[PDB]
C-alpha cells in the first residue's frame, strides 16, 4: 500500500484461528480450528460433499458435520486434513498469497521434534514460504502486557504452560505442560449432565456446550460453604432457553465442573493444581528472586475470564509461599489476545530477521535448518 | 512497552558503536558526553542528545477504537473533526507508529525521484535583523555545514582555475584560427588545433563535461598575461 | 572547581569499593566488588545479557546472576573480568576521566610480584594514567586515628594482616598474613545450616549470610557457661522475617560459626589465633619496646564490629603476656573507614610525590619500575 512489502499477522489454537492484515494491532478474521465431513452424505449431488465444513460455513451448521478436531493440545490426530485449513486461510480471509508475505506462527511449547520439519515441509515445498517463524506461545504476551519482570501462565484451550519469563527463556526447566484445558472442560460436561435428563451426546452439539458456558458457569469459592446455599434457589439456578428450545436451569451445575480446574483429581491425574506447578517452578530459580515474582503474576488465556478465577488464586498462592511483602496478580481483563498484542510486536520488529527461517536457508542445512538455529 | 529511553540507548551501542558516524561515552573518550547522553556524526561537527521524552515525543499512534464512538454523533462539529472519512491519506488506518512516520517521510521521497527540480540555498546575515554587519563565527559556520565549498569542487572534479567549455568556446574565438564556423565539432580536437599552434602542452587541459582543467594557480596567471603582452 | 587540578581518592577490598571525589573526609559511592553472567541466559534479547551485573545494579537483581567473586584474598581468579569493573567505578559512580587525575588503590601486603606489573598494564598501557600509587592497607590508617606509636591490625573480608607499625615499616617480617575472613564466614555457614532444615546452596544467596551476619551474630565470651544457658530460651533464639518469607529463629547459631576465629581449628588449619600471631610478631621486636605496644592496640576492619570482639582479647593477651603496666586497645568504634580516612591523609600530601609513578618514569625504568622504586 506504498508503505513497505510482505508483511503479516496471523496465530492458532484449540478455540480460535486469529489472523490479521499487515501491521495490525487486533485480529481481523477469526474463526474456528474445526474440519469435518458428512455423516448425512450431503444430497451426495447437492455438491460432492468434499470440503469437511470448515470454516464460518462449517460453524452455521453443525448438524450435517461430523465435527473431527485435528490438533488435540499437541498431538496431531492427522496431517492430511491440516491441508485445507490453511488454503482456507490465506485465501479467503486473509485474500493474501502466502507466496509473498512472511507468517508468524506460534508454538506449542515443548512440541515433538518431528513435528517441526512436518510443518516446514508444508510451507516451503508447498506454499513457498521465503520467510517465516513460529515463536513460543507464551514470551509474547510479556512484551504485549508491558512487564519485563514477572511469571506468566498463557493458557485456553490447549495445554497448559507455566512459563517463568521475567528474565530469560529456555534454561533450567522450570515449565510445566498439562492437557486439561478447554476441550477437557467441553466433554466432561456431557457425562455429568446425563443426571440432569440432558445429554450432548456426538461432538458436533458439543462444540455448544463451550458456548453456553462462557456466558454463565462460573467457579465456587469455597464449595463447603456454597453446598448449604444450594437449599436458597436464587443465586444457583437461571433459566437459560436453548435457542432451538429447551430450558436448562444451571445452578450447581456451574461452579461443579470448574472446581475440576484445582482438583485434577476428578479425572484421574496426579497432575496437581495451578497453584502447585507454580511453587514447583519457582523453587527451582534462585532463593533471592520471589519477591518480585509475586509482586506480579500473568496470568493470560480465555481461560481466566470466567467469574471467580483471580480471587481464588491469591487465597491459595498465600498460604504455601513466603507471606511478609505484597502479592499482586496481574490479569488483563482481556487477557486471551495477550498472545496477538505481542505477536504485533515481534511482527514490526527488525531483529526478528535473525530468528526466521530464509528461503534458501533450508537448502543449505537440511530440513534440520529449523533445530540448527532455533531453540 | 517496558523498555524506558535509557535501555533503547544500549540497544544503539552494541548493534553498531563499529558502523562510522556513532560514538558514546563508552567507546570514546570524551568527558564532554554525559552519563546519560550519546555521540552522533552529521556533517561536519558533533551534537549530544538529551534522552528526556522519546516515548511519549514519538509514537502518538491512535486507533480507531476510540474515533468511532465519537464520529457516530450527529453534530457538524463533533463529526465534523473528522471529514468525510479518509481526506486521501488512508489505505491502511490502524498501524503502530513508526510506519506511520515512514509515510510522511516516504511520500515526500516517491515524488521527488520523478520530477524535474529547482534548487535554492539561502543564508542568514546575523541574529539583529541587519543588512550590514557580519558575525565572522556564525557566517563560515553557515556556509561550512551546508557543504558547498566542496559542491564547488568536488562536482567540477577538484583544483584550482576552472572555466566552462559552452561559455570558454563563445568567448576565446578571436584569438586562434580554424576555430570557425568551419569547424569540425568535437571539443577536444578542436582545443588540440588551437593549443597546438602556439605551442601549449596538452596534458595541461583535459575536457569532460563543460569545465576547463588546468592544474595549478600560476598557470592562470600565465595565461591571462600571455593575452597581453601581444593583443591590446 | 578553581581550586587545583587532578585528584581523587578510592580504595578497594574484599566487600565495598571505597571512593570519592577530590579532597574528601569520607567516600561517596561504595558498592560491592561482585561481578557474574546469567545462569537464567538473560532473555537473550530482553538484551544481548553481556554486562555481567556489576555494581548496585547487580546487587539489587541477585537471583539471574551467579556471582563469581573475581578476587579471593590475593589470588585473582580472573584478570579478564577486572577489566569491567573498572570502567563501571571511574566512569558511571565516580564521572570523571582517568586520564586526568591520579589515583590511590590500597595494596594487599605481601601481593604476588607478576601482580603488580599485571595492574599497571592495564592503567598506565590502556586508561592511562600519569600518576598513581598503591599504598600499603594498613600503615594507612596508623595516620588518621592519630597514632605515630602502636601496633596495627587492619582486616576485614580480605585477609588477616598483623602489622606492628609504631616506629617503622619494612624491617623485620614481625608480619603476618592469613585468609580467614569474610568469605571464609559467609560460606561456611550454609555448611552448618544443613541441621536446622537450613541451606543457602548457590552463591547468589550465600551474600545474603553476609547480610545477617552483621545485624545479629554475636561472639561468646565463654562457650562453656553459656553451653548451659542454652536451655533457657530467651537469650538465644530470635526471630527474624526472611525478606522474602521464612523466618529463621537463630540463637546458638550466632555464637558458634564466630568462634573459628579464635579457633581455626574447626576448619583444618594450623594457623593460631589472632592473639597467638601478636605473640610471634611481639617477640621478635626488642625487648625494651612491648610496655608501650600493649598500652595503645590499633584494631580496625569491619570484623572488629560484632559483639564481644575487644573484651575477648583483653582476656587472652594478658594470659600469655606481660603482666605489670596497663593494657589498653583503641578499636575506634568505627573502625573499618580507617583506611579510607588514612588515604585522604596520603592524598592531600605533597611529600607522596615520591612515591607514585609518572607517566614517563614507567618508560624509563621499564615494567620493573614498580619494584625498582617503591618496596
Ligand atoms: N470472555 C470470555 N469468557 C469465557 N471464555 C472466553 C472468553 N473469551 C474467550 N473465551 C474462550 O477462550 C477460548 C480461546 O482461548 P485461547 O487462550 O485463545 O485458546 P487456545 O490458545 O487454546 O487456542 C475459546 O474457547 C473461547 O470461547
Ligand atoms: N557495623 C558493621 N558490623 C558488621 N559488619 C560490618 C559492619 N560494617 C561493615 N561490616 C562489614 O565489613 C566488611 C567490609 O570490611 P572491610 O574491612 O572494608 O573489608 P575488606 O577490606 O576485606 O574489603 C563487609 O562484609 C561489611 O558488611
Ligand atoms: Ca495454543
Ligand atoms: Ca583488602
Amino acid at each position: 500500500d506504498e508503505d513497505e512489502t510482505t508483511a503479516l499477522v496471523c496465530d492458532n489454537g484449540s478455540g480460535l484461528v486469529k489472523a490479521g492484515f499487515a501491521g495490525d494491532d487486533a485480529p481481523r478474521a477469526v474463526f474456528p480450528s474445526i474440519v469435518g465431513r458428512p455423516r448425512h452424505q450431503g444430497v451426495m449431488v447437492g455438491m460432492g460433499q468434499k470440503d469437511s465444513y470448515v470454516g464460518d460455513e462449517a460453524q452455521s451448521k453443525r448438524g450435517i458435520l461430523t465435527l473431527k478436531y485435528p490438533i488435540e493440545h499437541g498431538i496431531i490426530t492427522n496431517w492430511d486434513d491440516m491441508e485445507k485449513i490453511w488454503h482456507h486461510t490465506f485465501y479467503n480471509e486473509l485474500r493474501v498469497a502466502p507466496e509473498e508475505h512472511p507468517t508468524l506462527l506460534t508454538e506449542a511449547p515443548l512440541n515433538p521434534k518431528a513435528n517441526r520439519e512436518k510443518m516446514t515441509q508444508i510451507m516451503f515445498e508447498t506454499f513457498n514460504v521465503p520467510a517465516m517463524y513460529v515463536a513460543i506461545q507464551a514470551v509474547l504476551s510479556l512484551y504485549a502486557s508491558g512487564r519485563t519482570t514477572g511469571i506468566v501462565l498463557d493458557s485456553g484451550d490447549g495445554v497448559t504452560h507455566n512459563v517463568p519469563i521475567y528474565e530469560g527463556y529456555a534454561l533450567p526447566h522450570a515449565i510445566m505442560r498439562l492437557d486439561l484445558a478447554g476441550r477437557d472442560l467441553t466433554d466432561y460436561l456431557m457425562k455429568i449432565l446425563t443426571e440432569r435428563g440432558y445429554s450432548f451426546v456426538t461432538t458436533a452439539e458439543r462444540e455448544i456446550v463451550r458456548d453456553i458456558k462462557e456466558k454463565l458457569c462460573y467457579v465456587a469459592l469455597d464449595f463447603e460453604n456454597e453446598m448449604a446455599t444450594a437449599a436458597s434457589s436464587s443465586s444457583l439456578e437461571k433459566s437459560y432457553e436453548l435457542p432451538d428450545g429447551q430450558v436448562i436451569t444451571i445452578g450447581n451445575e456451574r461452579f461443579r465442573c470448574p472446581e475440576t480446574l484445582f482438583q485434577p483429581s476428578f479425572i484421574g491425574m496426579e497432575s496437581a493444581g495451578i497453584h502447585e506447578t507454580t511453587y514447583n517452578s519457582i523453587m527451582k530459580c534462585d532463593i533471592d528472586i520471589r519477591k518480585d515474582l509475586y509482586a506480579n503474576n500473568v496470568m493470560s488465556g480465555g481461560t481466566t475470564m470466567y467469574p471467580g478465577i483471580a480471587d481464588r488464586m491469591q487465597k491459595e498462592i498465600t498460604a504455601l509461599a513466603p507471606s511478609t511483602m505484597k502479592i499482586k496478580i496481574i490479569a488483563p481483563p482481556e487477557r486471551k489476545y495477550s498472545v496477538w498484542i505481542g505477536g504485533s510486536i515481534l511482527a514490526s520488529l527488525s531483529t526478528f530477521q535473525q530468528m526466521w527461517i530464509t528461503k534458501q536457508e533450508y537448502d543449505e542445512a537440511g530440513p534440520s535448518i529449523v533445530h540448527r538455529k532455533c531453540f | 512497552a517496558k523498555s524506558t529511553d535509557q535501555t533503547f540507548l544500549d540497544s544503539i551501542c552494541k548493534q553498531f558503536e563499529k558502523n562510522p558516524h556513532l560514538q558514546s561515552y563508552v567507546v570514546s573518550k570524551d568527558r564532554s558526553i554525559g552519563d546519560t547522553c550519546f555521540r552522533l556524526k552529521h556533517y561536519a561537527g558533533d551534537v549530544t542528545y538529551d534522552v528526556r521524552g522519546f516515548l511519549d515525543k514519538n509514537k502518538d499512534t491512535l486507533f480507531g477504537d476510540l474515533i468511532s464512538s465519537m464520529q457516530s454523533s450527529s453534530d457538524p462539529l463533533v463529526q465534523g473533526l473528522f471529514p468525510p472519512t479518509r481526506p486521501e491519506d488512508s489505505k491502511k488506518r490502524p498501524e503502530t507508529a513508526g510506519s506511520q512516520f515512514r509515510n510522511a517521510m516516504n511520500a515526500l521521497i516517491t515524488t521527488l525521484l520523478a520530477c524535474s527540480p529547482h534548487y535554492v540555498r539561502c543564508i542568514k546575515s546575523n541574529d539583529n535583523k541587519q543588512a550590514g554587519v557580519i558575525d565572522e563565527d556564525r557566517v563560515r559556520h553557515q556556509v561550512r555545514y551546508l557543504g558547498l565549498l566542496e559542491n564547488v569542487r568536488v562536482r567540477r572534479a577538484g583544483f584550482a582555475g576552472r572555466i566552462e567549455y559552452t561559455r570558454f568556446y563563445n568567448r576565446y574565438k578571436m584569438l586562434c584560427k580554424k576555430t570557425w564556423p568551419s569547424f569540425n565539432g568535437t571539443a577536444k580536437q578542436a582545443t588540440e588545433l588551437i593549443l597546438q599552434q602556439h605551442n601549449i602542452d596538452k596534458e595541461e587541459i583535459r575536457m569532460g563535461k563543460t569545465k576547463v582543467f588546468i592544474r595549478n594557480p600560476t598557470t592562470l596567471f600565465y595565461f591571462e598575461e600571455k593575452r597581453e603582452l601581444e593583443m591590446p
